[PDB]
């Protein structure tokens, strides 16, 4: 029951099939991406972000919610296609700039106060 | 015999009264399809009846005009052909039917 | 049983023998302006702000007084009762000073939120204002008593609540005045709540004066450790 | 109640032809808008002299902000904190405590010239006429810091400004 | 009443002066330090206080609606005398 | 068309907070006390939800105060402590409820103050 | 392949921070995108941290031509809510400064037109004009632009005891400038080539996409807030409303120059018609009291205190208020929910609806048209943007 | 009452009120609310499923006429089930009147995208779905309008910070433009100002 | 103003108009910079005598919307939302340009 209306899926296996789908243009937009915007990345370096930005959402079990991330990774290669993007759009996955920040508590309560 | 209606991309209409009664009683043919207690039906056919008397009932166009209320007959004539599209539509969509669904108990409660 | 029917603006309630209008009217969520009643405190019925009009009575009853009578019908909402209200806050506010910019009571004063919503917008008292001198009853609760507004809440409180009989009034009538009469310092426990009861800047807290406003103060609910009670 | 902006109908016969050939082929309307540009030229220009002609003012002009005193000295400002409710850049930045003679005064009195929109809203809140948007206008600075201002600047300001405050307050106070 | 710290630096009317151990001094360092040098206090403090022959005075700051709001000081204390809690003007009875 | 969703309500991946901010925070949801040094009663009809306080420091010039803590203004409303909650748990925030605290009814009579053996009798007025 | 341009935000042509991908073949158009957002300043969230009296200064800075018509239109919304009304001296105010504010955004639209085109001349004649208009604001306010003027009471303050004379002054002469700006661009056949038949839009179109103002009044539709949904005292004023016959960038052009003038007859009668009494509404508990009243007596300052520190509370509900501002149709959707904050702000702006739109109007044109275009639309981003 | 206080008119309340009627009758399947505002504003309450037919009747029909639409937005209520309400606004120029009509969703339910009814809606719906995360069902070209590209969140949502989460400078080492977690020099200062005593008892609510 | 007359005279014939009589700058019929005070009139609630704040309160006499139709709960002719807008006049001023 709980009554609820899909966006584009009805179960996890057509969602799962338009996340292969969506999976499968960023893998062949990644060379593209790579020599347009001049990065200094590798393709192999792409790819595996790519891969990594997709493992971030491994643990969605709605079809709706599996169904609005395609949408926002649909309309996130649209704009990396399309040159919308600049190339500290592209490089902002990579936080190249920030400080990595410890996980460990020690490490943490000797920095300040936050856990 | 008029000129330049005044609106862009609306043309003059030859033969104007033609035209209002083909498209009134295409209107009222389509309201025929719709049950009979339903409001939409009989309210569109109201008023088309009346449009379609006063039509009739009269041959000059300036006249017409002035009785009908609508804006220069062009315009009548278009909205003559919205009200036909959208009686269509609405043997499509039988929107005299009970309420689909009633909103939750606190869903328009204002303020909060 | 025992409780008995009354109306607040037509509306029916169940309540207790002996409730006070006031209290009625709290049943149906609508609360009675009031300067001088404190729940925690005796009744004493002199500030007159909560005065209601009671359907088919001429004269206007004190809410926090006056207990309900079976079958009554307040109506807090009425002319009667707006006018009472805007008298009284004019009354209130003729001997006033002039001291909200400088005053600690500033955006937290009872006296201030109840003249925005009861009261006029407007004075039409042309008269010299009444000035009196400043007590000093201790290094805990500064003192600006012109400001006072004679409730008697702080009088109430000492002898009720701190267990103390040094606080009362001196005089009578316009010149009739708060305080000790002799140089006493109001040194108890419990005394620094009189500054939290007081609805003016009249008492305030000498420590913390002039140093926050509290619309820009943060709230965090927490707990006391000085001592076991929590 | 309208009118018709380009629904006329020009004339037919031989002599507007005519008018409207030598308009075509002789380049009429072209000479009249050389000779609207060469009117121009022959009048005065409307540039004044800067820095030595200044454009003209009001008193109600809003400028720098300035912290005013009274005629003994004494700072004007009680630390009542409504310049700083106000505010709807959230501008200002105010610290109080009682002087050592008691005195509801300031120990801490910013403007952020940089978050400030010039509204004038705290000018009209201030209840003692303490803070003000004074007439000047020509303080840019090199550095983004030296428009952080503190209490001894806005002071220092008024101490500079006070003659001409004080003037335009007197010209205007009586519409506020 | 301005004065220096022992590090030589102006203190203001609020009292605030780097200590010696703060860095932040070096912000001064080829440039100068903002200090008012009318200090409000010490002027407020050499106006005589005013004599008036009633229990009540009123004061408003002078200039009528170029001063502050008008407030009524009580003058029956007489060790003693009546401050004004704007202007910081002061006011007595005839004593002695 | 219904599809019959079987799983709780998660919208976390989708609010586009990061996620230190979504598993290291703590929220309170409380009817607000009653400020002391007023009688009025309005602020205390609806519920609220706000975060844990975050260090906050002095800035180095002027001596502002200073934080890197985001949600160290957001306060919400809401009608009823089940809304509350329900935000929350959809939300993915670790909550803290508390009940609502109301005054006890108390009986008041004017003339105690005037009793001819009881201790109530007040020794002024 | 067509050709993929940027035109702008650093373009003149671009009239703002605008980035508008141009699909060309040739230079031809096959394609305009307007991508928009680089003016976004998330002004409707920062409405909602503020109260009713702090939220004023945004309307300012929402369309940077049209100030206080913008003002206006917050005030009318305010105003309705809290069920007041302004004093008639205040309203006669109100409609004066909002024709002269109409004067000065349909100057620059027009100058601004003309320059992109490549008439340079006029912009600079009718910017001097432009400057006296903003002397008048700062006599009044104190500030050339963002006055804040116009308050949900009615105005902060009274004319000052010079400024009627000089605007008859300025008045009586404006019309011989608007004659020189026709005689540069009216009957140029370069402008009007240029102007005619280009980016025409039909009375069907522009009705279903939302345009407002002019861009119907020059396809013929007989709509102007004014005169159909009157505000302030409009309804006492006399003035024709410009209508066109072809939609196109040339009958947008004579609508604006002919709707000068009837803003000129508008200010004439406001001058000779304005009336004594008071300028913001005899209620303290929204408009605050007087400085001196305010330093004499107690409910006076406990008012003027609450007013500046809480703000007045707004009794709960929704409006959509609607203004004829001189982009077109300026709205606000203002949801108050019982307090002294507004709990929404949204601001309905012609110009989004005109970009939006600007692609159709395009169809089969080159650069320079669409150029044109954009200029004829009268776009300023802060309002598209907010 | 007369100098202060906004003038009625029970002329054009009625008008209202008799066309909500109206409108009510002639499609029961949608209609679940109408209201006229005290200073004459019709409003209409519907279901989500009723939009497009709704709207379409409401333009098309004879005695309707509601050809333009003013602007289409959001309101963000957390403490509702369905949190966004979708509110419309519609102008007719034949009968010289306005209406708003009002339905509701939440975040993972789609509304139905209507520009085959109204060409406006296009960017307002794109403004809609960028500031609140409204999903719009066949809709023609749906992406960001207003933020930045790739800009993670709804701004106007009610839960979303002021400041937002990022804050972007220049940084020479990379030779561009980074985003950071944000940091303020000067946190906002929250103020209370609500009053702790009612202002206004014709909306007082039932003690529950 | 203040130029020649045969200045004048070019600058008329190439405008096609007497620019003297409409001169762009402001010479001298400007408002003084100094000005009399003002006197300012109070409003109408200014009244020291029947002026209850109840009486003109406008903020307390708006009240929540009117419900027509709640779901949860003849011929009828048909109605509009407003009467038909009258065709406009054409501007017996000025009806074409
Ligand atoms: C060959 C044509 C040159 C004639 C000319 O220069 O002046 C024409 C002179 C300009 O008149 P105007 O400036 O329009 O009238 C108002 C004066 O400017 C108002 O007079 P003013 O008080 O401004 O006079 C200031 C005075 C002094 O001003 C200067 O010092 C300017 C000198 C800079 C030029 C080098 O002007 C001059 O003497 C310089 C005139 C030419 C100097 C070159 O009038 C004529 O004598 C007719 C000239 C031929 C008409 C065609
Ligand atoms: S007690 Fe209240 S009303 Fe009196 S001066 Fe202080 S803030 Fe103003
Ligand atoms: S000091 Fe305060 S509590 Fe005591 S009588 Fe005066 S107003 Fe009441
Ligand atoms: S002028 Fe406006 S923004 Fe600037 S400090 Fe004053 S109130 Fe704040
Ligand atoms: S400047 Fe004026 S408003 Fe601001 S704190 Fe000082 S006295 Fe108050
Ligand atoms: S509260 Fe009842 S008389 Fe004071
Ligand atoms: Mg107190
Ligand atoms: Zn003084």
């Amino acid at each position: 029951g709980t009554s609820v209306k899909p966006i584009f899926s009805r179960d996890m296996n057509e969602a799962k099939r338009r996340v292969r789908e969506l999976y499968r243009a960023w893998y062949r937009e990644v060379p593209n991406t790579v020599h347009l915007f001049q990065l200094d990345i590798s393709v192999k370096q792409g790819r595996d972000k790519v891969r990594e930005m997709f493992m971030k959402n491994a643990h969605v079990t709605d079809p709706r919610v599996v169904d609005l991330l395609v949408i926002k990774g649909k309309m996130e290669l649209e704009e990396t296609i399309n040159v919308w993007k600049q190339r500290t759009h592209i490089m902002r996955f990579f936080h190249e700039t920030e400080a990595p920040r410890p996980t460990d508590f020690l490490s943490k309560f000797y920095v300040g106060h936050d856990p | 015999l008029k000129k330049t209606t005044g609106l862009v991309g609306l043309a003059v209409c030859e033969t104007p009264h033609e035209r209002l009664k083909i498209l009134y009683t295409k209107i009222l043919d389509v309201l025929g399809q719709i049950p009979k207690n339903a409001a939409y039906r009989k309210y569109t056919e109201q008023i088309t009846n009346e449009k379609l008397g006063m039509v009739k009932a009269e041959p000059d166009v300036k006249k017409l005009e002035e009785q009908l209320q609508g804006g220069q007959i062009e315009e009548v004539i278009l909205q003559a052909e919205n009200e036909l599209s959208l009686a269509r539509k609405m043997l499509r969509w039988k929107p005299w039917e009970p309420l689909v669904e009633e909103p939750p108990a606190n869903q328009w409660k204002w303020p909060i | 049983s025992n409780l008995i029917e009354v109306f607040v603006d037509g509306q029916s309630v169940m309540v207790e023998p002996g409730t006070t209008v006031l209290q009625a009217c709290e049943k149906v969520g609508m609360q009675i302006p009031r300067f001088c009643y404190h729940e925690r405190l005796s009744v004493a019925g002199n500030c007159r702000m909560c005065l209601v009009e009671i359907e088919k009575a001429p004269k206007v009853v004190a809410a926090c007084a006056m207990p309900v009578m079976k079958g009554w019908n307040i109506l807090t909402n009425s002319e009667k009762s707006k006018k009472a209200r805007e008298g009284v806050m004019e009354f209130l506010l003729a001997n006033h000073p002039l001291d909200c910019p400088i005053c600690d009571q500033g955006g937290e004063c009872d006296l201030q939120d109840q003249s925005m919503m009861f009261g006029s917008d407007r004075s039409r008292f042309l008269e010299g204002k009444r000035a009196v001198e400043d007590k000093n009853i201790g290094p805990l609760v500064k003192t600006i008593m012109t400001r006072c507004i004679q409730c008697t809440r702080c009088i109430r409180f000492a002898s009720e609540i701190a267990g103390v009989d040094d606080l009362g009034t001196t005089g009578r009538g316009n010149d009739m005045q708060v305080g000790t009469y002799i140089e006493k310092m109001f040194m108890s426990e419990l005394s620094g709540n009189i500054i939290d009861i007081c609805p003016v800047g009249a008492l305030t807290s000498k420590p913390y004066a002039f140093t926050a406003r509290p619309w820009e103060t943060r709230k965090t609910e927490s707990i006391d450790v000085m001592d076991a009670v929590g | 109640t309208y009118k018709f902006v380009n629904m006329r109908e020009p004339s037919m016969d031989m002599k507007s032809v005519t008018d409207r050939a030598a308009q075509t082929l002789l380049w009429t309307e072209l000479v009249r808008g050389l000779g609207m540009t060469l009117s121009y030229l022959f009048r005065e220009p409307a540039t004044i002299n800067y820095p030595f002609e200044k454009g003209p003012l009001s008193p109600r002009f809003r400028g720098e902000h300035a912290l005013r005193r009274y005629p003994s000295g004494e700072e004007r400002c009680i630390a009542c904190k409504l310049c700083e409710a106000v505010c709807p850049a959230q501008a200002i930045t105010i610290e109080a405590e009682p002087r050592a003679d008691g005195s509801r005064r300031t120990t801490r009195y910013d403007i952020d010239m940089t978050k400030c929109i010039y509204c004038g809203f705290c000018q009209e809140a201030c209840p003692v006429d303490a803070i003000v948007e004074g007439p000047n206008f020509e303080f840019s600075t090199e550095t983004h810091e030296e428009l952080l201002y503190n209490k001894e600047k806005l002071l220092n300001n008024g101490d500079k400004w006070e003659a001409e405050i004080a003037a335009n307050i007197q010209a205007d106070y009586l519409y506020r | 009443g301005v004065r220096t710290s022992p590090t030589g630096e102006k203190v203001t009317h609020t009292g605030q002066a780097y200590d010696d151990g703060d860095y932040r001094r070096v912000r001064f360092s080829d440039r100068q330090k903002e200090v008012n040098e009318n200090f409000a206090i010490d002027l407020i403090a050499e106006q005589p206080v005013s004599e008036v022959g009633s229990r009540v005075i009123s004061c408003d700051g002078g200039g009528g609606a170029l001063g502050h709001p008008r407030v009524y000081i009580n003058l029956d204390k007489e060790t003693k005398t009546g401050t004004c809690g704007y202007c910081g003007l002061q006011f007595r009875q005839p004593h002695h | 068309q219904l599809i019959a969703v079987d799983e709780k309500l998660d919208i976390t991946t989708l609010t586009g907070v990061p996620e230190e901010h979504i598993k290291t925070r703590k929220v309170r949801i409380f009817v607000p006390a009653r400020n002391n040094m007023q009688s009025g009663v309005n602020n205390t009809k609806k519920w609220k939800m706000e975060f844990d306080t975050r260090e906050r420091w002095e800035n180095p010039l002027m001596g502002w105060s200073s934080t890197a803590d985001p949600l160290s203004n957001l306060v919400l409303t809401f009608s009823t402590k089940e809304d509350a909650v329900a935000f929350a748990e959809k939300n993915g925030w670790s909550f803290d409820v508390e009940e609502r605290k109301v005054p006890k009814p108390k009986s008041k009579s004017y003339g105690a103050n005037f009793s001819w053996n009881k201790r109530t009798r007040v020794s002024t007025k | 392949s067509n050709l993929t341009l940027n035109f702008g935000p650093q373009h003149p042509a671009a009239h703002g921070v605008l980035r508008l991908v141009m699909e060309l073949s040739g230079e031809m158009v096959r394609k305009c995108d307007p991508h928009i957002g680089l003016l976004h300043r998330g002004t409707e969230k920062l409405i909602e941290y503020k109260t009713y009296l702090q939220a004023l200064p945004y309307f300012d800075r929402l369309d940077y031509v049209s100030m206080m018509c913008n003002e206006q239109a917050y005030s009318l919304a305010v105003e309705k809510l809290l069920n007041i009304q302004p004093p008639p001296r205040a309203q006669w105010i109100r409609v004066l400064f909002g024709e002269i504010t109409r004067l000065l955004n349909h100057i620059m639209a027009v100058t601004t037109h003309a320059l992109d085109i490549g008439a340079m001349t006029p912009f600079f004649w009718m910017f001097e004009e432009r400057e006296k208009m903003f002397e008048f604001y700062e006599r009044v306010s104190g500030a050339r632009m963002h006055a804040a003027y116009i308050r949900p009471g009615g105005v902060h303050q009274d004319l000052p005891l010079g400024l009627l004379d000089d605007i008859y002054e300025f008045s009586k002469n404006f019309s011989f400038r608007i004659d020189e700006l026709e005689e540069m661009l009216t009957n140029n056949r370069i402008w009007r080539n240029r102007t005619v038949d280009i980016g025409v839009v039909t009375a069907e179109d522009a009705l279903n996409y939302g345009f407002s103002g002019v861009m119907l009044r020059g396809s013929g539709i007989q709509w102007d807030l004014r005169k159909t949904q009157p505000y302030d005292v409009y309804d006492q004023v006399e003035f024709d409303v410009p209508i066109g016959s072809r939609g196109d960038c040339y009958d947008r052009y004579l609508c604006r120059v002919e709707e000068m003038r009837q803003s000129l007859r508008i200010i004439s009668q406001c001058l000779n018609k304005m009336p004594p009494g008071e300028i913001k509404v005899d209620d303290a508990k929204v408009s605050p009291p007087k400085r001196a009243e305010m330093k004499t007596s107690m409910e006076s300052l406990i008012h003027h205190f609450k007013l500046y520190t809480e703000g007045y509370q707004v009794p709960p509900g929704a409006t959509y208020t609607a203004i004829e501002a001189p982009k077109g149709e300026f709205g606000v959707y203002l949801v108050s929910d019982g307090s002294s904050r507004p709990y929404r702000c949204k601001i309905k702006a012609p110009g989004f609806a005109h970009l939006a739109g600007l692609d159709k109007m395009s169809k089969g044109h080159m650069l320079a048209d669409v150029v044109a275009i954009i200029g004829t639309q009268d776009i300023v981003f802060g309002e598209v943007d907010r | 009452t007369r100098p202060t206080i906004r003038p009625r008119n029970d002329v054009v309340h009625k008008q209202l009120s008799a066309f909500g009627q109206y409108v009510a009758e002639i499609l029961p399947k949608y209609v679940q609310q109408v209201q006229v505002s005290c200073f004459n504003e019709l409003e209409i309450f519907i279901h989500p499923d009723g939009v497009i037919p709704v709207l379409t009747f409401l333009r098309d029909h004879t005695n309707a006429q509601f050809k333009s639409l003013a602007d289409l937005t959001a309101v963000d209520v957390p403490t509702r089930q369905n949190r966004f309400e979708i509110v419309y606004n519609l102008l007719s120029l034949r009968f010289n009147s306005r209406i708003r009509v009002k339905t509701y969703t939440d975040e993972l339910t789609p509304i139905e995208s209507s520009v085959t009814v109204y060409k406006a809606a296009n960017w307002y719906e794109r403004e809609i779905w960028d500031m609140f995360g409204v999903f719009f069902a066949n809709h023609p070209d749906l992406r960001r309008i207003l933020t930045d590209y790739g800009f993670e969140g709804h701004p106007f949502r009610k839960d979303f910070p002021l400041s937002g989460y990022v804050e972007l400078r220049y940084d020479d080492e990379v030779k561009r433009v980074v985003a950071e977690p944000v940091e303020l020099a000067q946190e906002f200062r929250k103020f209370d100002l609500n009053s702790p005593w009612e202002a206004f008892p014709a909306y007082r609510q039932p003690p529950e | 103003a203040s130029a020649t007359r045969v200045i004048q005279l070019l600058r008329n014939w190439a405008s096609g108009r007497d620019l003297q009589a409409k001169l762009q700058l402001r010479y001298q019929e400007i408002s003084k910079r100094t000005q009399p005070p003002p006197k300012l009139p109070v409003g109408p609630s200014h009244k020291l005598s029947n002026n209850y704040y109840c009486t003109r309160d406008g903020r307390r006499e708006a009240m929540p919307p009117s419900i027509v139709m709640s779901s949860q709960k003849t011929e009828k002719k048909a109605v509009t939302p407003a009467p038909p807008i009258k065709r406009w006049e054409l501007s017996k001023d000025q009806p074409y340009l």
